[PDB]
RNA sequence: CCAUCUAUAAUUUUGAAUAAAAAUUUUGCCGUUGCUAUGGC
């Protein structure tokens, strides 16, 4: 069983602007 | 307008031969309609 | 307890805003009194009126500011924007710009006008031309502040982008007038803002530009002078692509009147340090393709002479072997025998340069490598009579 | 910081516009000239072209579906706007047409269901003739 | 391929020093164990 189960795994632009303005 | 303030005489003759090949084609045509 | 409230509160902001039915959306009731004619256009201004308060309120929380509570805001901001249409939103805030007295919120204010044309049609051309005039006429009163100064010039740099042409023709001058001014300020990101919108404003004028040559390739010429000189500038690296891109814009839309000043242009292109060589040699790409070829060569001689012969300088000396090859493939056979005088005066410096030069023998080997090869391409390509006086 | 940000955004966008396949902004020298002089030809042989064409279409299918979201949501208030108005007797012109056409829309449709007149002459023959057996009433 | 020429690295002079400058010539991934060696896939 354990066997099947590897085989079973195996199977907004202003926001960036805004906050830089902030930390100025 | 030809500018002619602050440029070289090459770059007046482009200002010229722009507006005369233009200018050239209507005014053929307006000489053959009187002809 | 204060400060986990308000996090509950802008979630409630949020939650009512939201546009998760037609009595539900706020956007829709919105567009209904718009498209119903008989609504009074008192009411109509009433809305308008109380959404720039409301897009100002969500700023002013935004800009004073609890990083999941600064999340929330623009989750509240991004329903806002989206309540009213475009042609109501710039009715219901530009005049709001001169009436807000923060720069924080103008500079807020700015930048959202440019994203609501990001994604909008032909249908705002008669809207853009009332948004450039407001920024136009804004400008010289915020010439104080730095960053609103070069946001204002950044949005004109993109609605000029955008449907330029389609703009009238009084604003498209009235832009270029206003850019060569500020090119000589101070301040290097007023400088790289004036030259962005420049090259937007000739490739749509084109031709029309003219008049306004002397203001932007002289002054260019000796901004770059002074770019050199100031290594310490922390935007050396976007002013140099800043010069560079302009020529680049206008060697595309006037070659014969750049024809006169391309010895400068060829100037910026080998010594611009910080730039990185595929922007100098594909810049380079379009001299060959847009200029005529017979007076890239007669100035390829006197640049040699002058400057990249003592200049020491390896990516100028590869610079300069790169222009020439290509204006020797293309050269036709016409233009290459009435330039021959001219090319092997230079051909005879060529051949001296391993006197001068202060590089390796490896490098000079390589360097007349290509020079050879250059020069069989040009000796063939011509006829007797014109080589057997030059041999 | 911001002014770093809103400078470099600007150059990049003229790079993409004038240069498109050259990249945006973020040994013995003998070595040096050659690798230049490879770039010439390496970038000529670029295919610029096809890369416009790539950043025209993105741009394109965003209009597109932003347009067609306004083109859906105003119709949707446009219908209220019919809603209110037909019921508080404020019919226009314009708004009274719109709706006319419905009727001749609907109605239209119905036809098909209707039938032909020419079967309902046979038909109705038909069902004369069950019905009288049927529900009989001569007596 | 060989040779040559470069590049990389080391000793040395001015030098507090940086600096230039002549001059010369154990693993694909994951651990444990030393300051090196071997456990799993």
């Amino acid at each position: 069983k354990k066997q099947v189960e590897q085989r079973l795994e195996f199977y907004l632009a202003i926001q960036e602007a805004m906050e830089l303005y902030n930390k100025d | 307008e030809i500018t002619v303030d602050g440029l070289d005489a090459n770059q007046v003759w482009w200002q010229v031969k722009l507006v005369l090949d233009s200018i050239d084609g209507d005014l053929i045509q307006g000489i053959q309609e009187l002809k | 307890e204060f400060l986990t409230f308000m996090n509950n509160t802008f979630e409630f902001i949020n939650k009512i805003t939201e546009e998760t039915d037609v009595r539900r959306n706020l956007r829709l009731k919105v567009y209904s009194v718009l498209l119903d004619e008989t609504s009074d256009k008192k009411l109509i201004r009433n809305i308008r009126e109380e959404f720039g308060t409301l897009l100002e309120g969500v700023l002013f929380f935004i800009n004073s500011v609890t990083t999941e509570i600064k999340e929330i805001l623009f989750k509240v901001l991004g329903n806002v924007l989206q309540i009213l249409p475009v042609d109501e939103f710039v009715n219901a805030v530009l005049p709001l710009l001169s009436t807000s007295t923060n720069e924080d919120i103008r500079y807020h204010l700015t930048l959202v006008i440019g994203s609501k044309f990001e994604l909008e049609g032909s249908e705002a051309i008669p809207i853009v031309n009332n948004v450039m005039k407001v920024l136009l006429d804004r400008m010289p009163l915020e010439s104080k502040s730095v960053v609103i100064s070069q946001v204002i010039l950044n949005t004109m740099t993109a609605l000029v982008s955008k449907y330029g042409k389609k703009l009238e023709g009084s604003i498209l001058t009235q832009a270029l007038t206003l850019a060569t001014e500020k090119v000589s300020s101070d301040m290097t990101e007023v400088k790289i803002s004036s030259l962005a919108l420049i090259t937007n404003c000739v490739q749509v004028l084109g031709v029309k530009s003219i008049a306004f040559y002397p203001k932007i390739v002289p002054p260019s010429i000796k901004l770059f002078d002074a770019s050199l000189a100031d290594s310490s500038n922390p935007l050396k690296e976007q002013l140099q692509v800043a010069i560079l891109l302009l020529f680049a814009g206008l060697i595309k839309r006037i070659p014969s009147f750049l024809m006169s000043n391309i010895l400068d242009v060829l100037h910026v292109i080998y010594f611009s340090r910080e730039v990185d060589s595929s922007i100098r040699l594909s810049v380079i790409s379009l001299i060959i393709e847009n200029i005529d070829l017979k007076e890239v060569l007669k100035v390829l001689f006197r640049i040699w002479s002058t400057e990249i012969a003592t200049s020491n300088d390896t990516v100028a000396v590869s610079l300069f072997l790169s222009t020439l090859e290509s204006t020797v493939e293309n050269i036709d056979k016409k233009s290459a025998t009435s330039q021959s005088p001219i090319f092997f005066k230079l051909l005879l410096s060529l051949f001296e340069f391993r006197s001068i030069s202060s590089f390796d023998n490896n490098t000079i080997s390589r360097i007349e490598a290509s020079v050879h090869e250059i020069s069989n391409s040009y000796v063939l390509k011509m006829n007797d009579k014109v080589f057997r006086p030059l041999f | 910081q911001t002014s770093k940000y809103q400078a470099t955004s600007v150059v990049n966008g003229l790079l993409s516009n004038l240069l498109p396949g050259v990249p945006k902004i973020r040994g013995s020298k003998a070595q040096l000239i050659d690798r230049n002089l490879k770039k010439r030809v390496q970038l000529q042989n670029r295919d610029v072209h096809k890369i416009k064409k790539k950043c025209k279409l993105v741009k394109k299918k965003k209009v597109k579906k932003h347009k067609l979201d306004k083109e859906q949501l105003e119709q949707l208030a446009k219908h209220q706007v019919l809603k209110k108005h037909q019921h508080e007797g404020t019919l226009t012109d314009h708004e009274r047409k719109y709706l006319n056409k419905l009727i001749k829309r609907n109605s239209q449709n119905l036809r098909s269901w209707d039938l032909e007149e020419e079967v309902r002459d046979e038909l109705e023959d038909i069902q004369q003739s069950i019905l009288k057996d049927t529900v009989s009433t001569a007596n």
